[PDB]
């Protein structure tokens, strides 16, 4: 229970942002187990949707 | 920043003291106003365009050398940054209004506020001018007793200035 | 006034200064120069472009920046990494991470860690993880830790991972509480992972000092804030901004 | 307060305040002549209810007093007294400010810390505060009731 | 060295342009 | 990203060789239309906004995606989608400056699809919306300049669809 | 940091000479009492949250107004900040003792803390009966050497808030 | 190439490319043939360049073909004629690109470590592209051999 | 030294150093008297050492000292035995300090920035420091050699 | 353990072992035999040590063994028992592996909030520690108690 | 920053008026120099590398002190630092020299400068004759009429210092 590969979208509700933004918002990044709970916090009160999460190790 | 609550709540807490009477005639006279307070707030934030506006006006034409070429109003630019200051201005005059207390003002608006100014050339005494200039324009939006409330704050801003 | 008025008048000039040129190039010059004031009189027929807006949390304010202020060249270049660039700029985004880091580039003295930047280099970790790892490095502890008592490495860690200073008494204070409880790591994660840092960088985009014309400035700060955004920062060991939201 | 807290808000995104927020200090504000009675009962009553709460806190869990307790003795039982007396002020405060940020601003943050510190039982003072609500509810009124115990409600959870 | 040629052709000239554009628009 | 430059560059060295006539007449042909591409460059960047303008005008405003449950209902939507159309004309002149379009593909269409899926996107007004940019530039910088244009504009709707 | 070793490979390093028998000497001094050292370190990490508990009870029956409304130590997050104090001050006492130098009791607690104190408005001279409590109640459980040793540093921080 | 640094920095702004760098661009196509044509220069020399580069470095440093050196031998004459080809391929990929990217990419970035592998020594290298800027800028027109000189003298900077 | 590594290992985490840890500083302490043993032998045997490194170095390499070459002429010899020497009282320095945290401190951060501005060959600084590895390592006895060689490993590494 | 540290921390430097980790597997595989002498006698005689230990710990304190703390009750003096059984796993697995990352691993990481939820006191858990590290260090060698005695030192503070 | 041209526009647009025959001389001498300074930063840009290696040289073989133990330049990492500083010096006076200003000096150099030697013990008396060094080898390199260019900005930084 290491690592964790997460493919994420989160959109853009509080503004719209002029700058690519377009890693930002949809991406997959490997994430430690201590931390993906946290993250997966964060992610679901930004208002994204995790759009698939995997075991690696 | 505190309202007139906590600001009772923490001259008795310093002393260790329970509410007394006087303290509680301190509460009620802030919740008596409360309503007044609120119906000037929501004018104001009615009305701020407009305060802005020819509180601007009145200041550079009692001023005429801040937009004259050297004055510190002198581009778009830059007169756009004192009508941002402006709006500054008032909603944290709005803001300790409805508070009931300068807490606000001297924490996130006049703390630093003089060295800021200098350090960009700004001059302190015509953003005074301007803060009256407010004060004259929403004494007569927002009636007699709403207006006496916020010129309170207005002078603070002024004298924290000055 | 009347704009329909304005943008007679600026024709006019255009058409009589064109007319002195005697010269193609230097008429359709002058006419681009006068096309730019027709051209934005005729943009702003709804209201002026928005102002940037820089939120805060309830202890620090909210401020507001016209974006005429912001737009006259000084908007600091963003370093992104975007996962198809070459070696070059790859490289180029990997020095400007260490140079806002470390407060310089540390290949001056040939220090680096290697796999570091390979790893946000083929796109294992993004520039984010790549600045968090960095600044819970035995580099960083040993140049912006040891030397300092927890209120400066506070301050200090502000400065190299939201590229701004502290703003409330509030933010010295729970930042404090992260750094004493947790050490180095906790703090660079809390900075790190913070709604702001997300904000303002992302994921791919290396962190910047957000000084005068980047942003809105608070006023209440300005002194400490501009002392803190100086290469003789580190220079000084007394907390400069828990001792003035004391004072 | 509540106040404040909308300011802070409103300041946070740089506007001026919603109706909603406006709407929420008017109720506020209309509920003042309530939360005075109350905090005016509360601090007329604070013997009566500290001496009552002390009583049954010490009656549902002797070992408190007992010997090797930590309230053990006349000084430590007055300095355990003292700390009751702190928390009904500071729920009275927090009945004026509307919310509970004055009581967590002086009683509630580091509060574990503060008792691990005086090997004082966390246990023992959640039921402290427990028997603080029951007796002080106890005084008031059915739908006073309510409100008070929401604060010592928020106390007790804080400390738990 | 051609752009300052240019803006001294403007600046010699400058009364001219402003009176004539005024001239344009006003009475 | 490369330009014409970089891609003949990448070629012949992975060949190993110097560059010959051929690569130094394509350079030659890279250089001679330098001049129109950086005039469609000025044209672009001063109207800009008039040609998303122009484009939102005929692609999207009175079809019903401007309508209560299409895509474009809201201000923040309608808001989205003109800064789509800022990006797709403003990356479209980067890729006539690099006269290549592998900058269109890295920074523009890497996960915009599957992107434009999850936030329920229609591709095909997408599509529709660019090639109405795609004439409205071309009108704006001439036959000969909008001939460029074209290939990358087109290169975005194929990418989209 | 600089440890006792690495003390003496200083001094040898910027006068550029060799080790000599005199910081042979001083590095077999540091290595003998390594030993008690690190049982003295041991003794103060298993039993530092009772050395907290008792320092600061001395302390605060010495001084009852420290946490009387009004004191510095008067409040749940004001008394909590205090002991974390403490804590800090016990834990780089150890650290120092440990190292054989005071080094990091320099760079790492006392570069900066007095003026942060008078910022704050921390009563330094009770923060340094607190420190010695903190020594008297180390050498009982250390034992007599640990307790001179463990006393030098306390003593070091004392004088540094000074 | 000079078009790609401009565009990266007009999208690191996020907006269209600036006056200045539509300018630079003007500069840099209108002076193409230029640039084609000193790159073409460069090529008809192949033999010629290399050579005199070669013997001036062996002139320069005799180390390197003395015994105990790390090109002594006549084996290692084979490798350097052909490293000396390839930097000068560079060079000229270089010219035609108006900047060293093609450079750095191909034979700067990593070839610190790839001469530690074969303990080749940078200053061999330094010596080596100054010989060929030499012979290069004697080659070319002065003003050519100007422009020419920063792509010669990066090289050599950036071998150490 | 070890016990500075320990303990800013533990001041970064904000604990007290672990049983582990404590159990490094018992054991570095008590190999003092090896340590100082060797620290004394090599720093008696300083003046030998590095007249048996700079022969054997420039035995194998006489480029280095032939005509043309960095260490050619008496002062350049002279500089090149002061760097050895240098590196020598790194050594021991590094021996006394349980690790290579002096070497690292004094001469490793920045050492080829500084040979670059130096035009001194980095392939010769390995060579001068095998030489002086052996010579060092010569004297001492098979254990202590093991101990030595590690830390002139770890000097070869830094300047390669 | 000892090894895993060294090497995490050599990969955090993206190079081979410093002198110091050297330093730990020398000693880390020289002191293997008495830490496993240490781990069969602890395991050999666990079942006695748990019992007595859980002895004295009710004899320090009456109330736990009084109605209303978790220790009394039979099958809860047989859960208390248990736990002190996996305890002592725990300083056995921490004692083989060098370090107490085993003991990290299991029963210290969230150890407070577990015991919360169990509403089970701390300073039980940390007078309990001191039991069994008392009964384990009388019976057992002074040199390996004094280890053990570290290792129950370490975990009691983790604990408190 | 600025630059010549932006303090000239600066001067002639806070007094409200259009270039003068001053304003026209000034741009005509700034421009006039614009090729041969265009030159000489691209020399140097290509060649900073050997300026830093023979003026690095010139300095310490100058003051050999520096070097040697107990001097500020005595370490790998204190030496690296020396030469980078060196390459700072360098390059903003490249940068200054084609700007035509001394406001990126001033800015980005000179604010923090001496704060940061004297907390480092540099020397200021050493620095400035390594900026010399620099002087003489940059003028060397690029031809005396760039030299004499460069020399003011290097000139500018040495009194910055002394
Ligand atoms: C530079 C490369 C790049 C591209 C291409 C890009 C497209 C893009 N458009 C987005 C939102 C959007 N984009 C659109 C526009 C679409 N819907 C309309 O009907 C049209 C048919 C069509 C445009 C022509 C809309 C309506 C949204 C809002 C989505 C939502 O809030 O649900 C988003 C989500 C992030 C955000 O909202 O800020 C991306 C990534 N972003 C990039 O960085
Ligand atoms: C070159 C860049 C630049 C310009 C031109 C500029 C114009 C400018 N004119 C102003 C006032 C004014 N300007 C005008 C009208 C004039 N305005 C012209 O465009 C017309 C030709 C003409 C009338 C037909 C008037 C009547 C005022 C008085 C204040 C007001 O309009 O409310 C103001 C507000 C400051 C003040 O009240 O004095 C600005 C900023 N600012 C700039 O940074
Ligand atoms: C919330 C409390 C707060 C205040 C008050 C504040 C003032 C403030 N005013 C600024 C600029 C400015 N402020 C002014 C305003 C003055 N100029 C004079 O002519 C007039 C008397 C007056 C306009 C009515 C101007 C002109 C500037 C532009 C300075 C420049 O660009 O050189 C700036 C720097 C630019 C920025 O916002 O990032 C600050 C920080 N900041 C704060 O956080
Ligand atoms: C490791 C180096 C270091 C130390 C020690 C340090 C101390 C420190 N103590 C603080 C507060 C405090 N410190 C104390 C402790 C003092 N007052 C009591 O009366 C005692 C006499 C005495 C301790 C024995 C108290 C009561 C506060 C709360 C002050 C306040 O919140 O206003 C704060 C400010 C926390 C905040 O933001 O509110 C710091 C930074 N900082 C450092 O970087
Ligand atoms: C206004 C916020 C605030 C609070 C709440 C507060 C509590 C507090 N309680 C204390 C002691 C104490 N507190 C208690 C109370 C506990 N004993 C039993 O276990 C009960 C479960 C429980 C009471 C219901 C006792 C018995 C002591 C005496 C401990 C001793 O002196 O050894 C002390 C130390 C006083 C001293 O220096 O002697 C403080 C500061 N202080 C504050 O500034
Ligand atoms: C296009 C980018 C590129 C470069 C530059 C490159 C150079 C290169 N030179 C090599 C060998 C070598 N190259 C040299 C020549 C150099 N060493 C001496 O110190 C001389 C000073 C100097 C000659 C001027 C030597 C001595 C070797 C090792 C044995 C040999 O001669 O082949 C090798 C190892 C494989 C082989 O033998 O071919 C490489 C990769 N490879 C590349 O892909
Ligand atoms: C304690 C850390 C430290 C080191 C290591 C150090 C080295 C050092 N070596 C130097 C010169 C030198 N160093 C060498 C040695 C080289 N000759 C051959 O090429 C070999 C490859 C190699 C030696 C094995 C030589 C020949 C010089 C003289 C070159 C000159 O005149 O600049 C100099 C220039 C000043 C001087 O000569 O005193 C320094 C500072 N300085 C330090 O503060
Ligand atoms: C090796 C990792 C591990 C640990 C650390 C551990 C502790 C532990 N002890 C438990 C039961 C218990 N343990 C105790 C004993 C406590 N009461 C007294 O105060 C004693 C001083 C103290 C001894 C620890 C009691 C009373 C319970 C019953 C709690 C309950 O089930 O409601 C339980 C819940 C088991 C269940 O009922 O399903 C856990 C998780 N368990 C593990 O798998
Ligand atoms: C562009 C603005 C700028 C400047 C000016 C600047 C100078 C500067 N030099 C530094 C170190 C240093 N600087 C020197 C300079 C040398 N000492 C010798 O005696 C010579 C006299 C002298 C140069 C000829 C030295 C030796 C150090 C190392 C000091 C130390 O670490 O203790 C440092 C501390 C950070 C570090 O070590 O990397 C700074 C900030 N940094 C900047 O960002």
């Amino acid at each position: 229970t290491r690592l964790f590969k997460v493919t994420a979208l989160i959109p853009s509700y509080k503004k719209v942002r002029g700058g690519r933004e377009l890693q930002n918002t949809y991406f997959t990044k490997l994430v430690e187990y201590d931390r993906w709970f946290a993250e997966q916090q964060r992610i679901q009160k930004q208002g994204g949707k995790i759009l698939s999460v995997k075991m690696v190790a | 920043m505190q309202d007139a609550i906590t600001s009772v709540i923490n001259t008795y807490d310093v002393q260790g003291k329970y509410f007394d009477t006087s303290a509680f005639d301190k509460l009620k006279a802030y919740y008596a106003t409360g309503e007044l307070r609120v119906r000037a707030a929501g004018t104001i934030s009615a009305n701020a365009a407009t305060i802005i506006k020819e509180a601007s006006a009145k200041l550079f034409s009692n001023q005429p050398d801040l937009v004259r070429p050297g004055g510190n109003a002198y581009t778009t630019r830059r007169y756009a940054a004192c009508v941002r200051d402006m709006d500054y201005f008032l909603r944290y005059a709005t803001y300790a209004m409805l508070a009931g207390d300068t807490s606000i003002l001297d924490e996130r608006v006049l703390n630093g506020l003089k060295e800021t100014y200098n350090s960009l050339g700004v001059p302190i005494s015509s953003t005074v001018q301007g803060i009256q200039a407010m004060k004259e324009v929403t004494g007569s939006l927002v009636g007699s007793g709403a207006a006496k409330e916020m010129g309170v704050y207005f002078d603070y801003l002024s004298s924290g200035l000055s | 006034c009347s704009i329909d008025a304005t943008i007679v008048a600026v024709q006019e000039m255009r058409r009589a200064a064109t007319g002195y040129l005697k010269s193609n190039d230097d008429k359709e010059l002058v006419g681009s120069y006068f096309d730019v004031i027709i051209r934005s009189l005729n943009a702003d027929k709804s209201d002026t472009p928005a102002d940037v807006v820089r939120p805060s949390s309830p202890d620090r304010a909210g401020l507001v920046l016209p974006a005429i202020y912001a737009l006259a060249g000084q908007s600091r270049p963003a370093f992104k990494m975007s996962r198809t660039l070459t070696s070059a700029e790859k490289e180029r985004v990997v020095r400007a991470a260490y140079r806002q880091v470390f407060e310089r580039d540390i290949l001056a003295y040939g220090q680096s860690i290697s796999y570091l930047d390979s790893k946000v280099k083929n796109g294992e970790i993004s520039v984010k993880e790549f600045i968090r790892l960095l600044g819970k490095s035995e580099l960083y502890r040993k140049q912006f830790f040891e030397p300092f008592i927890n209120s400066r490495v506070l301050e200090l860690a502000f400065k190299h991972f939201l590229g701004r200073a502290p703003e409330s008494r509030t933010e010295v204070q729970n930042y404090y509480s992260i750094v004493a409880a947790q050490g180095l790591g906790g703090l660079v994660d809390a900075l790190v992972d913070g709604e702001e840092y997300g904000r303002i960088f992302g994921e791919d985009t290396v962190p910047f000092i957000r000084d005068l014309g980047q942003e809105a400035q608070p006023s209440w700060n300005w002194g400490a804030a501009y002392s803190l955004y100086n290469y003789a920062a580190p220079r000084r060991k007394v907390p400069q901004f828990i001792t003035l939201y004391a004072d | 307060s509540v106040v404040t807290k909308a300011i802070v808000s409103a300041d946070a995104e740089a506007r001026y305040l919603s109706p909603g927020e406006l709407d929420r200090i008017r109720g506020f504000v209309s509920s003042g002549e309530r939360r005075l009675r109350v905090a005016q009962t509360l601090t007329e009553s604070r013997e009566r209810i500290i001496k009552q709460a002390g009583d049954q806190l010490f009656q549902k869990r002797p070992d408190l007093v007992s010997p090797g307790g930590n309230a053990y003795g006349a000084e430590r039982t007055a300095s355990c007294l003292r700390d009751l007396d702190y928390y009904l002020r500071l729920v009275t405060f927090g009945i004026v400010a509307g919310d509970v940020t004055p009581i967590e601003e002086i009683g509630v943050i580091g509060v574990k810390e503060m008792y691990r510190n005086l090997e004082v039982p966390l246990p023992g003072m959640v039921e402290a505060v427990k028997a603080m609500k029951s007796v002080a509810t106890g005084l008031l009124s059915g739908d006073d009731s309510a409100e008070v115990g929401y604060y010592f409600d928020y106390l007790a959870g804080a400390l738990a | 060295q051609r752009r300052l040629a240019i803006v001294q052709i403007l600046t010699t000239n400058a009364e001219a342009i402003v009176s004539r554009a005024a001239g344009r628009i006003f009475t | 990203m490369q330009d014409v430059i970089g891609k003949v560059i990448a070629e012949y060295d992975t060949k190993g060789k110097y560059l010959d006539a051929a690569a130094l007449d394509l350079l030659r042909s890279y250089f001679d239309s330098g001049d129109l591409r950086l005039k469609a460059a000025q044209a672009i960047t001063a109207n800009a906004e008039v040609i998303v303008r122009a484009a939102s005008a005929k692609a999207l405003h009175y079809t019903p995606v401007t309508k209560p449950g299409g895509n474009m209902y809201y201000a923040r939507r309608y808001a989205s989608c003109i800064r789509d159309l800022d990006y797709f004309l403003r990356y479209a002149t980067y890729a006539m400056l690099a006269d290549n379009t592998t900058l269109l593909d890295e920074y523009v269409l890497k996960g915009l699809t599957e992107t434009y899926r999850a936030l329920g996107v229609p591709l095909d007004i997408s599509v529709r919306a660019i090639n109405a940019l795609k004439e409205v530039v071309a009108g704006q910088v001439g036959p000969k300049a909008g001939q460029e244009m074209a290939k990358y504009f087109d290169h975005l709707a194929k990418g989209l669809g």
